[PDB]
């Protein structure tokens, strides 16, 4: 069975759950970001709270695509995880059989192509609040294998009417369809405590995005109007339609044309077009960008930048507060999700027996922080000459150097 | 009081099948009845008219499509939230 | 006595002569008689109710 | 029994308390932050003081979601705790049986999945003033286990009419329902001395949030109006309705249109639209953000930033004042809550006998601060050559290096 | 003007001839006269209250 | 069917001659005629308002 105890039947693993839903694969995103107003955004969020996640997912995708600063921040945050070395470790004080199981799982993950793509797809749940990856199960004789990992759009799911924390497929029915066991890797990182609909970071970031969009569009319009002044022509009674058209064309082309002549009975008045500055717009854009930076990566390095300054402890100063905390949180949540969803089916299908769930191997990301070799290498000799018996295992582990074999 | 959830869950079926019943009476995009014998096609007129209906299921569209515009929100009248319970009897809806 | 009239400001269902109008404030709440027909009588208190005993 | 002495009956542990309240699970948040005015906020707070916590909880959730700066600060503060290593220690001068009990509890917590989620859910009480997590109890033979931890919204509870410090479930009755023993982990951090309703940090942070919201909305409106000037057209007596409509459309499109012509009998006056600056709005936003930073994380590193500057003692300078105090306070309160709520049921159900409550093991968070290895390693040799007999236990404990085994 | 009438076609308590009734909508809010008796006449709006000043 | 009715003895602003006084007229939520005059006549209610199905 799975970790949650639901019965597992190997018959349903031959075909993906969504195969019998050919309607989903033919859908196109509705792009709800175009022509978006604060009222529309509020309605979208409220409806999403009630189980209509399609519009929210499409809006989040548009928001990711249309904002360069937000996209850069999210990409940097995800690439931070994608570059971490990982390993599979056996449970606490594991036995020989458990160690062998962990070693086999580690070897299987090493030789499993598409792991990086799986991690990238799973990390989308950081912003979207939940990411679902469908599994393709195949048999190369007697051992089950994940053939491929398919990322399904968040717009394909909904909320259970009887449960606000349980996701279901959109199968044209009011209650949707329950997710098949062992058929998905659902990643639901928890930045804030609440239901799945409210758990996305883009829900926090939506309003600054709209503020920045409005400011940028208004600035573009004002830059378009800038330049020549608006000038209005006046004509006396008894001016025919042809003369009216001639005066109109003359006024229209007068800005580009340096000189022109009109009868003394006519008049042209040059009125202010748009007089001001870009200061308000740029102030709003900077405020929104700082808010986005703080919300995504913390207000110590991105928005209120940590500035330059090297040194042996500079790495620690830059990392440990804020950056290390965020990195560790994301890595630990991703590792927990993976150990729950991918490691367990492999252990319970590819190996004999029914090992207890509490003793399953856990995927661990390498969060080791580079320690100053020079300072500590200076420090050891004094301590050892004093008489302290420092274990070599601690040194080898903390320095990153492996133990002799 | 919670049985209203079951009632709401059953509601969409009732609505869709009521529209199915009205199919003969109600009008489609053509301007004629959904099940009519005088459906206007470009050159000529076609015709598709106890309680039967033959529909496709594998097409990109499903006949008699529903619209779950809002969820089965639960509306309640518990205590100091309405006037039915202080300046009135001890009633709850 | 009449524990509740259920009349003030509310109008209930009254099926008579094949047409179920809404008027006359015939609301009641007790187990005296015609209990089964009490559902039909109270089948449409469409408007806000405000009880007041007649002490009958 | 529990720590508070209330009788404990194992019959009620088979089902959650809220299972018989299916009405709660179907509710949706009312979003009281939309259209919020100072009078509405004051009414919400006053009503919450009187036992109506639903509106206050929903307002706090909206406040958390809609403010990026506040959300970033709270997330950083909580992630600070989530990254701390923890251990279970036996009581003062504990005996062999007590040491075995503590070791078994430590092993059980290590192998208990969902601990990080439990800590995150509990830390919500920092801002909300109280967090309730429901327990699922199951028997794997002869030993009780927490199957899962469920975080219930603060909107599901209320105040006892006869007691302003005791929370109760909303069961449609005036007095609510008392909390089941051993069925919840209630975390109520105490930033300020008072009742539970007034104990939330969001109660302090509400007003700066409203100030910032008003300033941002006003700035957005003023940016929308900025650009072209308002221009008013005037027409003489005897202008028909069609000519009036033509003049109106001409005036409406005149700002975008560089040129236009009107009869000499008409007139168009270009009046100031909105002339000023973003300085007042931005000043208010900065004031509110500084207030929020000071209230959440202290006015030494976040609002009045500590600036750069490394060194061996830089860690101490940055941490010990403000940051270390806040970290230690939060960690100690969380550890006390956990030791009270989760450790005790495990000890009194999973082990024989009736150990005295005063001798229960206590969960301890690792608050050890990194000490300068180089300076102290320089220092020891002089002291030891002088003649001082410094214990090795103090060195091993303070450096973080473990004692040889 | 009249500060308030609070009539809603219902008085608070119009007690006459030794019996207290509820009708005629004689609700006032002012200290013009009979405040001591205004306490007895008022102070019992059993039904809803609607205030529509007569500007008297 | 017409949706829109006010049958709680409710007050609405109806203007007879140089003044606007309490009265119940159109009292509907749908309009096809006299919109400009209805606006003055159909000022939303002062007091409790409840709607019914005239189906006229």
């Amino acid at each position: 069975v799975d970790v949650y105890g639901n019965p597992i039947r190997t018959q349903q693993l031959r075909e993906p759950q969504t195969s019998r839903l050919a309607g989903l694969a033919k859908e196109f995103a509705q792009h709800p970001a175009k022509g978006l107003t604060p009222a529309k955004l509020a309605r979208i969020l409220v409806e999403a709270e009630q189980g209509n996640l399609q519009a929210q997912a499409e809006l989040f995708m548009d928001m990711e695509e249309r904002d360069a600063h937000l996209f850069a921040e999210m990409s940097k945050r995800k690439r931070a995880i994608l570059g971490l070395d990982w390993a599979v470790e056996p449970p606490r004080n594991a036995s020989a059989a458990e160690k062998a199981d962990a070693d086999y799982l580690h070897e299987l993950l090493l030789d499993l192509e598409g792991l990086e793509d799986l991690l990238l797809d799973a990390l989308d749940g950081i912003g979207h609040g939940y990411s679902c990856i469908e599994l393709e199960w195949a048999l190369q004789g007697r051992e089950w294998m994940p053939l491929a990992f398919h990322h399904r759009p968040q717009s394909w799911f909904q909320l259970n009417p009887e449960d606000q924390n349980e996701l279901r497929l959109r199968d044209n029915s009011p209650a949707g369809e329950a997710l098949q066991p062992f058929g998905w890797i659902i990643h639901r990182p928890r930045a804030r405590s609440g239901y799945v609909a409210r758990s996305g970071l883009f829900r926090v970031l939506a309003w600054p995005y709209l503020f920045r969009h409005y400011a940028t569009s208004d600035l573009a319009e004002m830059l378009e109007i800038y330049g020549l002044p608006i000038r209005l022509g006046k004509y006396p009674p008894g001016t025919a339609d042809e003369e009216k058209a001639t005066l109109l064309r003359a006024v229209t082309g007068l800005g580009h044309a340096a000189a022109g002549i009109i009868p003394e009975t006519m008049a042209i008045d040059f009125q202010q077009a748009a007089q001001g500055s870009s200061d308000p717009f740029l102030a709003m854009m900077r405020q929104s960008e700082d808010a986005i930076s703080k919300a995504v990566l913390g207000g110590t390095l991105t928005s209120t930048t940590s500035q330059s300054g090297g040194g042996a402890f500079a790495l620690g100063q830059v990392h440990n507060e804020v950056r290390h905390d965020l990195l560790a949180s994301d890595a630990r949540q991703l590792a927990a999700t993976l150990s729950r969803d991918l490691l367990w089916p492999l252990l319970v299908l590819n190996r004999p027996g029914s090992p207890d769930v509490r003793r399953a191997p856990r995927l661990v990301f390498d969060l080791r922080e580079q320690a100053d070799i020079t300072s500590m290498a200076q420090s050891i000799p004094a301590l050892v000459n004093v008489g302290l018996e420092i274990p070599s295992a601690w040194v080898y582990d903390k320095l990153g150097i492996p133990q002799p074999a | 009081m919670q049985e209203m959830g079951r009632a709401a869950g059953a509601h969409p079926d009732e609505l869709v099948f009521a529209l199915l019943k009205a199919g003969n009476a109600n009008l489609c995009y053509d301007g004629q009845n959904f099940f009519d014998t005088d459906h206007p096609v470009y050159p000529n007129v076609d015709g598709t008219g106890f309680a039967p209906a033959a529909d496709p299921g594998a097409a990109w569209y499903l006949l008699d499509t529903s619209r779950s515009l809002k969820p089965l929100i639960y509306q309640e009248r518990m205590k100091p939230s309405f006037t039915s319970m202080t300046k009135e009897d001890d009633e709850q809806v | 006595e009449v524990e509740g009239v259920f009349v003030r400001a509310t109008v209930e269902r009254r099926c008579r002569a094949g047409f179920c109008f809404d008027k006359e404030g015939q609301g009641f709440a007790d187990g005296v008689l015609s209990d089964e027909q009490l559902e039909a009588l109270e089948s449409d208190p469409l408007l806000k109710v405000e009880r007041c005993t007649f002490s009958g």
